[PDB]
């Protein structure tokens, strides 16, 4: 028997030393030494650092330039709002509470900092499937005489926050729930413990499949076709060289953004997969950090692969930084 | 599609 357990948590230490107490009343140092926490802390510091203006400069840029203003970048703005949400509601939080050495924040300072930390990732997440339905729908015309415009937009990110609410809201009402995890300095979905009352198995098979499966297919299905919608294209169009650097480029690209989501979500899912089918075993707090720390670095590196290296948005970015000219 | 692709940002 491995941690120990409370009304609200899950200790991952054992308590036959009298050591352990509760992540909301005094400090982890028995889970880990002071210094891994300041790291974390450290590590917290360099995703709000970098996450907060490459998050914030795509929204006010958006503002300074009219050519971006466009239903199809809408998807890309939610994008870097849900960024957002992840750098203050949970970043920050945690660069706060990990200074104490736990979540000096109570149980339901669990649930809010839990619930907008899930929220803003899952609409990161769906938005990240959202831009590649319209991708396909508009590169690939797969509907006959239909164009995209400023209502499906809105929709677009409509249905991901009716999605990333579908995730996020059900353990606020019982199923599952938000408890501290890893070093216990931030609160997330309890994806690991079998706690009955909460239903907390159902709820993993549930995220498994809606939150990561069908994203991971909707995604590799939508870019897929695009990959082979403008590899046709060129085959078809030679004589032009520049049909052919596009479907160099959006090749390319298209690597980078499906490895970048494997990148992100699958040490979640590997270890909610392994632990759901390994029950009896035994989960360190640094182990149960580590696709935390995968997942949550994408508030910086996917606006980077979505925003940065999207032309429009670059070429307004230089011309914002450097003071107007260029 | 090129035109359609830059609509998208991908080209
Ligand atoms: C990890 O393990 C430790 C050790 O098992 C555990 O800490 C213990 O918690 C109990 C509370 O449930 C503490 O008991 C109190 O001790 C002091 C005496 O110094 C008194 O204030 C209390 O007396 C009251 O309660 C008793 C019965 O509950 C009555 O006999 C008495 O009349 C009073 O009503 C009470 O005895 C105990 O001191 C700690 N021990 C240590 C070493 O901290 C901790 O709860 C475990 N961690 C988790 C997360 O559960
Ligand atoms: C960047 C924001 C930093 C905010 C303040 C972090 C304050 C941590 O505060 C410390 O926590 C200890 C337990 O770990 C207590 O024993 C100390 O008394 C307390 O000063
Ligand atoms: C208008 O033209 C202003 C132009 C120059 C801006 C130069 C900015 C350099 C920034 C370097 C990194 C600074 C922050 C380092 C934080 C650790």
């Amino acid at each position: 028997m491995c941690g120990t357990e409370g009304p609200n948590f899950y200790v991952p230490f054992s308590n036959k030393t009298g050591v352990v107490r509760s992540p909301f009343e005094a400090p982890q140092y028995y889970l880990a030494e002071p210094w891994q926490f300041s790291m974390l802390a450290a590590y917290m510091f360099l995703l709000i650092m970098l996450g907060f203006p490459i998050n914030f400069l795509t929204l006010y840029v958006t503002v300074q330039h009219k050519k971006l203003r466009t239903p199809l970048n809408y998807i890309l703005l939610n994008l870097a709002v849900a960024d957002l949400f992840m750098v203050f509601g949970d970043f920050t939080t945690t660069l706060y509470t990990s200074l104490h050495g736990y979540f000096v924040f109570g149980p339901t300072g669990c649930n809010l900092e839990g619930f907008f930390a899930t929220l803003g990732g899952e609409i990161a997440l769906w938005s990240l499937v959202v831009l590649a339905i319209e991708r396909y729908v508009v590169v690939c015309k797969p509907m006959s005489n239909f164009r995209f415009g400023e209502n499906h937009a809105i929709m677009g990110v409509a249905f991901t926050w009716v999605m990333a609410l579908a995730c996020a809201a059900p353990p606020l009402v019982g199923w599952s729930r938000y408890i501290p995890e890893g070093m216990q300095c931030s609160c997330g979905i309890d994806y690991y413990t079998p706690h009955e009352e909460t239903n907390n198995e159902s709820f993993v098979i549930y995220m498994f499949v809606v939150h990561f499966i069908i994203p991971l297919i909707v995604i590799f299905f939508c870019y897929g076709q695009l990959v082979f919608t403008v590899k046709e294209a060129a085959a078809q169009q030679q004589e032009s060289a520049t049909t052919q650097k596009a479907e160099k480029e959006v090749t390319r690209m298209v690597i980078i953004m499906v490895i970048a989501f494997l990148i992100c979500w699958l040490p979640y899912a590997g270890v909610a997969f392994y632990i759901f089918t390994h029950q009896g075993s035994c989960f360190g707090p640094i182990f149960m950090t580590i696709p935390a720390f995968f997942a949550k670095t994408s508030a910086v590196y996917n606006p980077v692969i979505y925003i940065m290296m999207n032309k429009q948005f670059r070429n307004c970015m230089v011309t914002t930084l450097c003071c107007g000219k260029n | 599609i090129l035109e359609n692709l830059k609509d998208c940002g991908l080209f």
